[PDB]
Order: C-alpha cells, then structure tokens, then sequence
C-alpha cells in the first residue's frame, strides 16, 4: 500500500547507508564510487557534476 | 483558494551582526519571488545614514599627500566610507576631527556631540606620525536612501562649493550583504515545496532582525492600495 | 566545462564599463554594487583586500 | 565524520584496520552489549564508531584492554 | 508539422502505406471516424457499375513497438478530392506531410547547470499542453493449459483474494472492457490443480486450532507488469475445437 | 534570404533577442538566440529502463 | 518618506488582453512589483476548467461514435479548452445534447444561471449524420494550478463508473503576463515610474481583479514574514 509510514522508515534506513554506482565500462579504480543517496522524485538517477 | 503559511522560522545569528534564516514551507516558486523582493528593496531602497562629503583644510585633490600621514587621502576616504553614524533626531550634520601626537586616529577622536551615536568607537580611521601630527578636516553626514556614487554628485554638483571638498561614495543602508538560496523542502507528502536561506551581514547600526522586519514592513505598506 | 565559462565570463576584465576607478572598501560592497546595477560585472576597479 | 576521514587516518595510519576498528565497535553497539560514547545525532552505528575513532577516546588498545576487563568481571 | 522541411517529406508519407490515398478523384459523400465514402466522378467512373468507393481505416492497432497506428480523416463533406489526394492522416503525418515530432521554441543559454552537459531543460508549458505524451498499446496473455493434474480453468474463484479486486471482473472472470487498472491487480482469473502440501507440522497444529481447509488449488490469475496503469481497449478469446465456451466467449 | 524573410517579419537581422531573467528579473547581458526547432521524442524512455 | 501606487485607468484592448497601469510608484519599485505580480500571477490564479465527461455510448477514450468525425480523445482534448465562468458553486454538471448534421459548438451547451460561456463560438465536434445525435455530461470544478490525471487518483472514492473520463485539469486562467516600467513625469516631482502590466488571459478572470487577488496573496506572505517568533 505504502503509505506515510514506509516513508518513513525507508527516510530513516537510508539516512547513514551509502550506495555503489557504476558504470558499465570501469576503466580505473575511480570507476565504482560510493555516495550517499538522497531520495527524489522521478526516475532518473541524479549524480553530482564534478564527478 | 487556501495557501500554506510557512512555520520554523528559526534564526542563528553567528557574529552579531551575521543572520542566517530559515524558512519554510513555502508554494512552490514563491522563495525566489521572496527573495528577490526582499533583496531589491533592503539593498536598495533603505534609509540610514552616512558620510557624503569631507574637507581637509590642507590639499586641494584627492591624490594629493599630507605630510606626516602615512596612509594616503584615497586611504582615508576609504576608511571614512565605512562609518557607521547613526543620528536620532537632526537630517544633516557637520563632525569635527582635530587631532594631533603620534598614534592611530580613531573614530573616538571625534567631538562627542549629542545626537550622532558613533556604534563603533574604535573604528580607525588614519594614523599619524610623530612630532609634526595636524589633523584637521570636517566630514558631512546625511541622511539617505539606497547607495548613491561619488561620480553622479560630482556630475551634478553644479553648486559649486570651494577647493578641498572631497566627496565620497554614500552608503546609505546598513545592509552590508545579503544572499538568498532556494532549496528542495517537502511537507511530509508534498514534495513541491522550498526552504528559503537568508543570510544577511548588516554594519551594526540596525540588528539584522529589524533589517528584515522594516523592509518587508514597508513593502507590505506600498502594496497596501490593493490587500483587501 | 560550463564553470569554466562562468568563471572565465565573470573574471575576464574590460577596456570601459560602469565604475571605471571606483575604490570599493570590500568584496562584499563590490558584490552589493553589482547587484544594485551601479557597475558592470567586470569594469577594472582598485578594492581593499585582507 | 560523513565527509572525510582524515583524521581517523591520522589516529590510525593503516587506513585499513581502520575499517576492522570500527567494524568491530559498531558491531558491539549493534548487538546491544554496549551504548554509544558519543552523543548521537541521528546517525548508524558506522559513523558513530568513526567518530569515536577519530577523537582518540575508542582505538584498538582501548578495545582490547576494556574486553578483557569486561570478561574477567563477567566472569563472577 | 516541420517548419522547416526539404519537400521530400511528402513524397515519403504518400509512399508508405500509412496514408490513405484515392484511386478515383471525387468528391466525399460521408466522412467518419471509421470510413470515408466518397463517389467517383462521371468521367472517371467505368460504364457497369462504378459505383462508389468506401475506405475503411484503421483504429488504434497495436505496432511492432507497441505504439499506436490509428488514421484520422483529413476532409470534410462535400470536399471534391482529385485521385492521389490524402484522405486520412497516418501516425506522424499531417495533411500528407511527414510531421515525425513537433517543433518547439528554444534558447540557446546556460541555465544554472542544468543543461550542464547534452542535457536539456524544458519547461512545463509543452507538458501541460500534452504535447509530447504518447499512446503505447502493450499485449498481455493468460494461456489456461492441461496438465496431468487437472485441467486448469478461468473461473472467477481465487482463493484468500479480497473482494476488492474481484470486483472489477465479471462472472466470467475477465476485465470489463474500458476498466482502468494498475500495476498488481487481476486481469484474468485462472486457477491450478495442485495437491500434496505436506504442510510442517505447526501447519498442521494451526490447522487443527483454527480449522483452516487446506484448499487445494494454486494461484495463476494473470496481474498488470509492475508500475503499469491503463485502460483495457480490448480482449480476445482464442478456444480449441471440443470445450465448452464460456459465456464471455 | 533568411535576413531577407526576417526583415519582413519586423525581428532583429541577427536573430538574437535579449531575455529576462524569469526568476529575479534582471536582463541578460549579450543577447541571446531563439528560435523554434524541430525536435523528436525518442524511443528510449526512461520508464523502461529504470 | 515614500509614496504609494493606485489603481488608475485600467484599459481593456479585447475581451481577453488587458493592460492595467499604476502611476505613482517610486524609483526601484517599478521592477519589484513587475516581477512579483508577474509571478503570483501566472502561478497562482485559481481559474474554472473542465475536470470530467461522461459520454453515453463510450466505454474508453479510444472507441468512435456513429456520425462523429473527431475521436473520443480529440473530443476531449476539445473540451479541455472550453472557457467558462461560474459563480457560486464549485462543481457544475453542465449537459450538451444536440442531433442532425452540424458543427456543435459550445453554445448548444444548455444554458444555466449560474455558467457564463465565454466564446459560445468555440467549436467541440462534427456531427456528420441526420440521425446522429450526441449526448454527454461535463463536470467543471474550480481550482488553481494544474493538476493532471494520474495525481487526482488518490481522492478515487470508488470510481467504478467506467464511463467516467478523466481529463487533466489545466486550473489557471492567466495566459500571458508582460510588464514595462516607464518614467512617468509628473509635473512636480523629481524620480517616479509608472507600472504597465499587459496581460492575456483566456476571458475568465477580469484584470482588477486579478491584480487585487495577486497583491493580497503577496501581501498574507509578506504578514507571515515580517514577524520573526525565531
Ligand atoms: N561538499 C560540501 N560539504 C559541506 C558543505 N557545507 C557543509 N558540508 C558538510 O556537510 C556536513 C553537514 O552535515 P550536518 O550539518 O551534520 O547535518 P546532517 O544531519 O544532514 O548531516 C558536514 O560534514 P560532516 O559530515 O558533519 O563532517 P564532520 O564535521 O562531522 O567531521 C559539513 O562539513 C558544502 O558546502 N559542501
């Protein structure tokens, strides 16, 4: 159903957890970064430029 | 129909005269109309009081040096620039400094009158050598709106008054510097709403609080011909 | 890449502009007259610094 | 210290054990046979042991000796 | 419709056989939204019986990607049409002419880094317009096969469902056609022979306490993809020789 | 020919025009190009390939 | 010391576009208020838009009418348009029937107190057949902004109906919002400006009123504000 409350509880599991990204062609070590996720809507991936 | 009133408008004023404020939640798209208005009308359009004109008694230019000071003229304008004069009852008045000896001119050497409030009387000013040390000049405060140049007085000073008479740039309000930034905020389910970030540096005259409350104050007062 | 436009637009000086020898007493009033419109972003200006 | 853990580094300068260090504490904290030595700010245990780490106050002489102490008083 | 084109784009909309084009020149005697009938002129109309010539078009179909294929007719009635003119318009074709997208206003600016690098910003005033929202026509199976189990049957009874999900399916157990649905509810009922639980024995415990039969069949009803919400534009139903249809059939 | 067909539309020649800021207000220094292009929506949407 | 601006002439081009001008605003307000009202303006205006249909024979918006040209879905898009000014309820029911051959445009729309059509020119569809006849309910709400199908899901309240057709909800009256700040030399007085505000609009909201609406919103924000409770 997914109501307020999962919100919630996912906001609060998220909040310390980092998360791996890649991309398919990990040329170098820098290839696979961890960051810390920041929940948005839609469903695009959103990364930091400078990166 | 119905709108959303913003609530947890907390203020953490770091350095006096350093105000951050947050505030939220708001509409969408209303921070930068906030912002923007804000901005404009406390930045340019804020009464204070400032230094317009100052006399040396001894040179005629700018870029002229008076003996014994080692700071230049474009120095000490550049200092007098800065102080913050604060007058309760009279528009215009006329300070003295007469000082002499060794050792730095403080905005303390000032006559001490009884209208003109100096909030920082440890503001320096010029120093002066040893031995010789006369120092003498009469700075002009007014009271005004906004930032006016020294070049558009100068342009328009068709009055002209005799030799010695510097003008200086008039930094009529007390807001030194203000930023505003917009940033994702969602009331619990709406996800389409902003924080606003006000950070606001004013040169202690006016409290940074008071800054907001009257330009926001007289804002609402010109819309007044039209809130029904 | 887009930065680097930016900063290179807002540092890259010109021949004559609004404020040409203006002494600002600080990079904060500098950034007050360019927001009030009384100067060109880049205009060649002589400013106190720490 | 979600940032940048330099000075975790400069306490312990392997940089690796540094991980095992605060494995072995944020673990502790998990299943709860101990409380946090530092007051939380809504974080996980992860960041709560790197922050214990890098004010010098939890390394791994402190979590050895004080293990040791604990199971010799535990066992009375 | 290109505003800016080449003048080959009719000749490619014309060639392919999305547009409907007129054998003999006429004028249009009835235009709807499923055929044109137009009657041919006195010149061009062969001596036993010409007669007329009725196109029927075709109404949303599902394409090769999924995307709708429907024709729209161009003219009005009473309109005198030349043989080779462009009655309907195809997908993607305007007045004959190849329209692939739409044309917007654009600015050539960096905006604050959003459009940092090949990507692009738009503004809400297209999405608001629905502009760009695209009909997509996805085909979806529920295959009731016989194994040596049992046969298995489409049948409306599906154990420890709620209610509230049947609801929207007849006796039959088929959606209603033009119901909106969404990701996870039930299309079509189907059951399975299934027996030999072997329950664990705190099963068997909480069997015993409660008194719950153990119903021997398995849950196969055909639910929407994930993340999927539509209307149902239509159902076929496909019987081998030998069974009984049932009454949505 | 397209300063030709401008002209006869009453726009600037060089079809560059200057914007204002919607969000604060302010002009933009150097005017800047626009105009309608004709754009496409590709098959690659994103509701697939999340 | 300032002044203050009010409401003078306020000129009217055509029914929909609008200019409307205030005189005595002092020098760096002009800009201010421009940008503001333009924006309260075009985000905030609550406006009357067409919100639901029900046709009769028309299970979903893909199916075709007998004798009608336009499809389901165009005739929707066609409705999504329709201007219409109602006065004192929220939620209006508005029943179009007509028959025989002809273009029906919204004046064939059954005419209630209440409900001003503001272009009864405005075209719907196409009927194309002497016995063909259309028959359909349209339900109107009031509201501000834009709101799409797919969100208005969560107030459901058991739609089962299937001939309920949802239309996204474009609730914004305000087209088009321009605003040029001239100096307007009174004979004595040294630095003031003039606000000109031309505005387009689909013929639903008249200017005053528009503009009375936008200051009072600005205005509760601007009330909020002032008062820090830090
Ligand atoms: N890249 C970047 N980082 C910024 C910026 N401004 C502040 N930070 C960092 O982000 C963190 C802010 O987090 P908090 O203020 O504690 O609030 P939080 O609960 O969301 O984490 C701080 O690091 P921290 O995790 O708290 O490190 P530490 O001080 O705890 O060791 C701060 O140093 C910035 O402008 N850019």
């Amino acid at each position: 159903r997914e109501e307020a409350v999962v919100w919630d509880i996912l906001d609060e599991v998220i909040r310390e957890h980092p998360v791996l990204l890649n991309r398919a062609p990990t040329l170098h070590r820098l290839g696979i970064q961890a960051f810390e996720p920041v929940l948005i809507e839609g469903k695009a991936i959103q990364l930091h430029p400078l990166v | 129909t119905e709108f959303l009133k913003p609530r947890l408008v907390d203020i953490e004023q770091v350095s006096s005269t350093h105000a951050k404020v947050t505030l939220e939640p708001l509409e969408r798209g209303f921070g930068h109309t906030l912002g923007n208005a804000l901005r404009r009308i406390l930045l340019s359009s804020m009464p204070g009081c400032a230094v317009t004109e100052v006399e040396i008694d001894g040179v005629l230019h700018e870029y002229s040096t008076k003996e014994g000071v080692q700071e230049d003229i474009l120095e000490i304008l550049l200092n007098l620039k800065g102080l913050a004069v604060r007058v309760q009852g009279k528009d215009e008045v006329i300070l003295t400094l007469n000082k002499s000896g060794i050792g730095p001119v403080t905005a303390a050497d000032i006559t001490h009158d009884g209208d003109v409030e100096i909030v920082k009387p440890q503001h320096v000013i010029c120093h002066l050598t040893d031995e010789n040390a006369s120092i003498s000049m009469r700075i002009k405060v007014q009271r005004g709106r906004g930032y006016v140049p020294a070049s558009t007085r100068i342009h328009s000073e068709e009055d002209e008054r005799p030799i010695g008479r510097l003008l200086v740039d008039a930094c009529y309000s007390p807001v030194e510097r203000i930023a505003y930034n917009v940033e994702a905020a969602r009331v619990e389910q709406r996800t389409d709403l902003d924080k606003l970030v006000i950070e606001m540096e004013t040169n202690g005259t006016i409290d940074p609080e008071e800054a907001i409350r009257r330009a926001a104050t007289i804002l609402a007062e010109q819309l007044e011909a039209f809130v029904d | 890449q887009d930065v680097v436009l930016g900063l290179y637009y807002m540092t890259r000086d010109c021949v004559n502009a609004k404020g040409e020898g203006m002494v600002l007493t600080g990079p904060k009033e500098a950034e007050r007259l360019y927001r009030s419109g009384l100067a060109s972003l880049h205009a060649r200006v002589k400013v106190r610094i720490t | 210290a979600r940032v940048t853990v330099q000075d975790a580094v400069e306490k312990i300068g392997n940089r690796f054990d540094l991980v095992l260090v605060a494995a072995r504490r944020a673990r502790q904290m998990q299943v709860g046979g101990k409380d946090p030595l530092v007051p939380e700010e809504n974080d996980k245990t992860t960041v709560i042991a790197l922050r214990e780490i890098e004010e010098g106050l939890i390394n791994n002489q402190i979590l050895d000796v004080r293990e040791r102490q604990e199971q010799q008083e535990q066992e009375a | 419709k290109p505003l800016v084109g080449t003048g080959m784009e009719r000749a490619v909309a014309v060639d392919s056989g999305v547009t409907a084009v007129a054998k003999r020149g006429g004028v249009v005697q009835y235009v709807d939204a499923s055929r044109i009938v137009i009657k041919v002129n006195e010149d061009e109309m062969y001596p036993g019986e010409a007669g007329i010539d009725i196109y029927n078009l075709t109404k949303y179909t599902r394409s090769n990607q999924n995307t709708c294929i429907n024709q729209m007719p161009c003219v009005s009635l009473g309109e005198p049409v030349e043989r080779g003119d462009v009655l309907a318009d195809g997908p993607s074709t305007d007045l004959g002419e190849l329209a692939l997208g739409q044309n917007m206003r654009v600015a050539f600016m960096p905006w604050n880094g959003y459009n940092f690098e090949d990507s692009i910003l738009v503004s809400e005033r297209v999405v608001q317009e629905d502009r760009f929202t695209t009909i997509h026509i996805q085909e979806l199976a529920c295959v009731s096969r016989d194994t040596k189990l049992g046969p298995e049957e489409i049948t409306a009874d599906i154990p420890n469902v709620g209610e509230a999900a049947l609801s929207k399916l007849d006796e039959s157990g088929i959606v209603y056609i033009g119901a909106e649905v969404t990701g996870g509810d039930i299309l079509v009922g189907k059951v399975t022979p299934k027996g030999e639980t072997q329950l664990t024995p705190e099963e068997k415990l909480l069997r015993a306490i409660f008194g719950e039969k153990a119903s021997d069949v398995k849950d196969s009803s055909l639910r929407v993809p994930n993340g999927v919400s539509g209307t149902v534009i239509d159902v076929q139903v496909f019987t081998r020789d030998g069974v009984e249809k049932d009454k949505r059939a | 020919e397209i300063k030709e067909l401008l002209k006869l539309g009453d726009l600037p020649t060089s079809g560059q025009i200057r914007l204002y800021d919607g969000r604060t207000g302010e002009q933009f220094e150097r005017p800047v190009t626009v105009g309608y292009m004709y754009m496409l929506k590709l098959n690659h949407l994103v509701d697939d390939k999340m």
